[PDB]
């Protein structure tokens, strides 16, 4: 964790906090959905958030279960720097074939069905190998662009 | 039999269209290839004029007609193997790779015996031939018996 | 190439620089045999096709399920609202946001 | 409702009402008409679209109005991700012949009286299905770009 997503989590912990004490209740939750335009948000799903701690979602509870579950995040100017290693030569974006083999021939965690997942909201491009760049953005900032 | 699958029942629910209980005789050909059946076309024809029933004019059905007709396809069920399949490909390109250049499986599926449609055609390599026009039948007849 | 197709006696046949020799009739009588065998072989291996041809379909025409429905509704909605006051309001007027 | 679309909502009505308290009257309405050009915005008009509703137009009366005539609204993305899903390649646009019998043959919203009247003012190209992309415009933001 670099200080600056750090404090880009406190930041999203006073947007979802907004009775402003330092903890994040479930009445915080419906309020922060209800203001992005979720009327219907169940208090099912606010339960399911509060379920994933052991006790009330303070800066640094909040801090520690984004810890355990993003245990590989990685920022998009490493992930640019690993691409940029692949692709030596600057600009062009690596073939799919390439990205397969090398995947698959280095690590266990390059495994193909794995690369079929990658492919597949990944779109062809970022599957393929080809392009690069909105797949380091897709994966530090999730969903299309 | 019952082993009585009921399923079955339920799935003519899903095809018949006007929610009366009765499937078309032009759809039986389809929903017994979507149960689990692959009766070729012509059997599919022989069998209904077999029994002076005629797929030219309008036509119904009834749940007592298809439950038997789905049991007479489901013995003819040990005509589908795989190595006959494989093989047949296996001598329709040379060397020892199984590689269908695309416009020969594309052009043999449209135009030799059976007609399948190339919209149908192209739907059934789509993903299986990549940009090097050639096909891998022994991943492409693997993810064919997938469905 | 072409006999490439058909459910013919592939043997009964043998081709040369100008041209293609073929048999009647015994060899003709071999073919025919084979030509029923591969109705067989071949009719069969049709129908399989045709089966999985129209398997294919079903996982197109079902995905597409819901695609359509929002193209459907969507489109509709314009057509009743285009018409109205506040909509072309707020149509004129949307530019000059950001 | 995305929460940007929502936005666009939230902004219109500020447009609309100029009084800025929250609730659209028909003063509003007449003078959000006067600075757009229409001196001549006859109180009847502005009485139809008062009786649209049952109460006063504050936000969520204005939201709840649009919500129930835009039941199949769709943006401008979404829309281009199931034109592109009609054209797989890319960049063409589909045949005219093609979108009329895929839309008949699929479902029952795409049956023909209706798609002479998607040709009927949906140009050429659009009604064809040729060109594409400018009924999505359309669809967002109505008449002629």
């Amino acid at each position: 964790f670099d200080e600056t997503e750090i404090e880009d989590f406190k930041e999203a912990f006073t947007v979802i906090d907004q009775n402003a004490d330092g903890i994040i209740d479930k009445d915080d939750l419906r309020e922060t959905f209800a203001a992005m335009g979720r009327l219907n948000v169940k208090n099912e799903e606010l339960d399911a958030m509060i379920k994933e701690a052991s006790g009330p979602i303070n800066f640094t509870v909040f801090l520690t279960m984004f810890g355990e579950k993003l245990k590989g995040a990685d920022p998009e100017d490493v992930i640019m720097g690993a691409f940029k290693v692949l692709d030596p030569d600057g600009k062009g974006s690596i073939k799919k074939s390439f990205l397969e083999e090398l995947l698959t021939t280095g690590g266990g965690r390059f495994t193909p069905e794995e690369i079929k997942n990658m492919w597949a909201a990944f779109p062809p491009d970022v599957a393929g190998n080809v392009d690069y760049k909105n797949i380091c953005y897709v994966i530090t900032h999730g969903e299309d662009a | 039999s019952k082993a009585a699958a009921d399923d079955f029942k339920e799935a003519f629910l899903l095809f018949d269209r006007t929610g009366d209980a009765k499937i078309t005789a032009s759809q039986v050909g389809d929903i017994a290839r979507a149960l689990g059946q692959n009766p070729t076309n012509a059997e599919i024809n022989k069998i209904l004029g077999n029994p002076s029933k005629e797929e030219m004019n309008a036509a119904a059905i009834t749940f007592e007609e298809f439950l038997p007709m789905l049991q007479a396809a489901a013995n003819n069920k040990d005509q589908g193997t795989f190595e006959d399949f494989v093989e047949g490909l296996r001598v329709f390109d040379k060397e020892g790779n199984g590689t269908v250049m695309g416009a020969e499986l594309r052009h043999v599926l449209a135009t030799l015996g059976e007609k399948m449609t190339e919209e149908e055609v192209e739907e059934l390599m789509k993903g299986q031939e990549d940009s090097n026009g050639c096909i891998n039948y022994e991943a492409f007849v693997k993810h064919i018996m997938s469905v | 190439k072409l006999l490439g197709g058909g459910d013919v006696d592939h043997t009964q046949y043998a081709f040369g620089h100008t041209k293609v020799f073929f048999k009647a009739g015994l060899l003709g009588l071999l073919e025919e045999m084979r030509d029923d065998k591969l109705a067989e072989i071949i009719t069969a291996t049709q129908a399989r096709c045709r089966g999985f041809l129209m398997r294919v379909e079903y996982r197109a025409m079902v995905e597409r399920r819901e695609s359509i429905f929002c193209i459907q509704y969507n489109v509709r909605s314009f057509m009743n609202v285009k018409h109205w006051p506040w909509m072309k309001l707020f149509f004129k007027i949307k530019p000059l946001l950001k």
